[PDB]
């Protein structure tokens, strides 16, 4: 029985990056070369170990994290980067050895007049830790004045809408992203290549 | 096949008008105003003539105008001048680049003329060399624009076609040729092959068979 | 005035590599998305690749994905295209052209300026004389000769050593995907003259001193 990669890669809608989804894959056969060749991807960068060689290992669990960011932000989805997306939305560890896959989704996630349903976190007191996920919605205090939960001067709502439009330049268009991470425990290793 | 569909050839006499169409879908020409038109003379880069459907850059003749209706854009050129003879490309870049296939505009200096077509089967010399070339020669046509389609028996032939661009003869009409390569056993097996030449929407066809 | 100045074309064998460059002047380069577009001889404009202003986003046509890399150097006002594993069908003129990005939107005046274009030829053709074949005639009749697989241009063709020139049409050559040329020459003659008159085509390929006399006869 084949691993259910399709319900992640071919999902009708994706999550806002601040509210990124994780899918656990287990108990199945996974062809990472035939997934390389599922379709045409704009980015498919595997850190550490090749895909053809991934087909010869086994793991306890593989995790598929997915979300939407701007094309120019995909370079932040890599170990050791910074910027608003790595700092406040989705963070990979320096020692990451999984894969990052991305493709242009202008046709699906942009709307005339702006798709305002995809958001990112713009303000945060501190940086995320690797694989942290912060769906908090508390008003951010930019100054000395307390905020008490009301927006105003120096008191900002922390999430910002991308407003994806079909006519944005390519660097600004929506990109769907999938991050593969590979977990091996002291337990049976049940996801393997054929 | 191009993403946007244009006619291969349009023409008019000096002083007259002509229109070039460009058909797309509701998610490009039909949905957005990122519709542009480019002029290209032989040997030079494309030049922007119309943008935002109907606007022209400074320095472009106001004889060039653009419009759209539904999913079809139109470039219109009034008061035709010799220097307008060129290829014209429409484009839509509403987030994804979609080009038309190009239209050759001829400014008529003589009456239109249908091509003569001569078709030759493989020579017995060539077949004994383990090759097989069909030769379709197209001459004396005007405007210089033709489309060539090859049939094996009754059915279209994809691969092995090599077709020249039209080239001006001394009399200012045009010539072209189309070459269909086959193996000797391809040639011997079908009952006939056909060379079909379309010029200004009228088709001339020639057929040869293994004797 | 806006200018895009291209360089780096040329002739390369299939499998080989070339690097195209496009140097911009007269506008703020880092505010422009840059594209490569190519045109194979006698064919339409084919979009190839795009790079965003920052350089962080790149996309490719399917025909070149995996083999071409677009890149830019904003501090040097430069756009590049690295072309590896080249194939016959990449033979074309390659143009760079800009798309200003304003407020994150594509401007209406996209591709308003283009480079002059550089020719890329992917071929391993070497000097080769043609194989000549007669094209037999079936109140006139057409006969000719097929002049195949030669390189480079030109060939000349005469009939009956130049004594015969009325009704002769030598057609411009086709260029094949292999890099080789082939042309035909036909002469139209009275049907009454077949057999009792004999017709010879004289093919000269001076780039390879191949001279061929061949007569064409009915079958
Ligand atoms: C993502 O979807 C494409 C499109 O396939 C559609 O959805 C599939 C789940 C299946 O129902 C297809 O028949 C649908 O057409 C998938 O590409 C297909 O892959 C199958 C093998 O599973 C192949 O037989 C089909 O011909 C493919 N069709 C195309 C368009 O290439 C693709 O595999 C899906 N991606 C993932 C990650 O599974």
């Amino acid at each position: 029985n084949l691993c259910p990669f399709g319900e992640v890669f071919n999902a009708t809608r994706f999550a806002s990056v601040y509210a990124w989804n994780r899918k656990r894959i287990s108990n199945c056969v996974a062809d990472y070369s035939v997934l390389y060749n599922s379709a045409s991807f704009s980015t498919f960068k595997c850190y550490g170990v090749s895909p053809t060689k991934l087909n010869d290992l086994c793991f306890t669990n593989v995790y598929a994290d997915s979300f939407v960011i701007r094309g120019d932000e995909v370079r932040q989805i890599a170990p050791g980067q910074t910027g608003k997306i790595a700092d406040y939305n989705y963070k990979l560890p320096d020692d990451f050895t999984g894969c990052v896959i991305a493709w242009n989704s202008n046709n699906l996630d942009s709307k005339v007049g702006g798709n305002y349903n995809y958001l990112y976190r713009l303000f945060r007191k501190s940086n995320l830790k690797p694989f942290e996920r912060d769906i908090s919605t508390e008003i951010y205090q930019a100054g000395s004045t307390p905020c008490n939960g009301v927006e105003g001067f120096n008191c900002y709502f922390p999430l910002q809408s991308y407003g994806f439009q079909p006519t944005n330049g390519v660097g600004y268009q929506p990109y769907r992203v999938v991050v593969l991470s590979f977990e091996l425990l002291h337990a049976p290793a049940t996801v393997c290549g054929p | 096949q191009a993403a946007l569909t244009q006619p291969r050839s349009v023409s008019g006499s000096p002083g007259q008008s002509v229109t070039i169409s460009c058909t797309g879908t509701s998610s490009d020409i039909g949905g957005y105003n990122y519709v542009s038109w480019y002029q290209q003379h032989p040997g030079t880069a494309p030049k922007l003539m119309i943008y935002a459907v109907s606007e022209r850059p400074s320095g472009v003749s106001d004889r060039f105008s653009g419009s759209k209706s539904g999913n079809t854009a139109s470039l219109t050129i009034s008061g035709l001048q010799a220097e307008d003879e060129a290829d014209y490309y429409c484009c839509s870049y509403a987030g994804t680049v979609l080009f038309g296939g190009g239209t050759r505009l001829t400014v008529l200096g003589q009456p239109k003329a249908a091509p003569s077509v001569t078709l030759f089967p493989p020579s017995s010399e060539e077949l004994q060399a383990n090759k097989a070339t069909l030769v379709c020669l197209i001459s004396d046509f005007y405007p210089g624009a033709v489309t060539v389609a090859w049939k094996a028996d009754s059915s279209p032939v994809k691969a092995g076609v090599e077709t020249t661009t039209p080239s001006k003869q001394s009399n200012n009409k045009y010539a072209a040729s189309s070459y269909l390569s086959l193996t000797p056993e391809q040639w011997k097996s079908h009952r006939s092959y056909s060379c079909q030449v379309t010029h200004e929407g009228s088709t001339v066809e020639k057929t040869v068979a293994p004797t | 005035e806006v200018q895009l100045a291209e360089s780096g074309g040329g002739l390369v064998k299939p499998g080989g590599s070339l690097r195209l460059s496009c140097v911009a002047s007269g506008f703020t380069f880092s505010s422009n998305e840059m594209h490569w577009v190519r045109q194979a001889p006698g064919k339409g404009l084919e979009w190839v690749s795009v790079i965003s202003e920052s350089g962080f986003t790149t996309e490719y046509a399917d025909s070149v994905k995996g083999r071409f890399t677009i890149s830019r150097d904003n501090a040097k006002n430069s756009l590049f295209l690295q072309m590896n594993s080249l194939r016959a069908e990449d033979t074309a003129v390659y143009y760079c052209t800009r798309v200003s990005i304003f407020g994150q939107f594509i401007v209406a005046t996209y591709f308003d300026y283009w480079g002059q274009g550089v020719l890329v030829t992917v071929s391993s053709a070497s000097t080769k004389g043609p194989s000549v074949f007669p094209l037999a005639p079936s109140g006139t009749a057409a006969l000719g000769c097929l002049v195949k697989d030669y390189f480079p241009e030109p060939v000349t063709v005469s009939w009956n050593s130049g004594a015969l020139t009325s009704g002769v049409h030598t057609f411009p050559a086709v260029l094949q995907s292999s890099g080789l040329y082939s042309l035909s020459s036909v002469v139209t003659v009275p049907s009454s003259s077949l057999g009792t008159q004999t017709y010879i085509c004289n093919v000269n390929h001076k780039p390879s001193n191949t001279k061929v006399d061949k007569r064409v006869e009915p079958k």
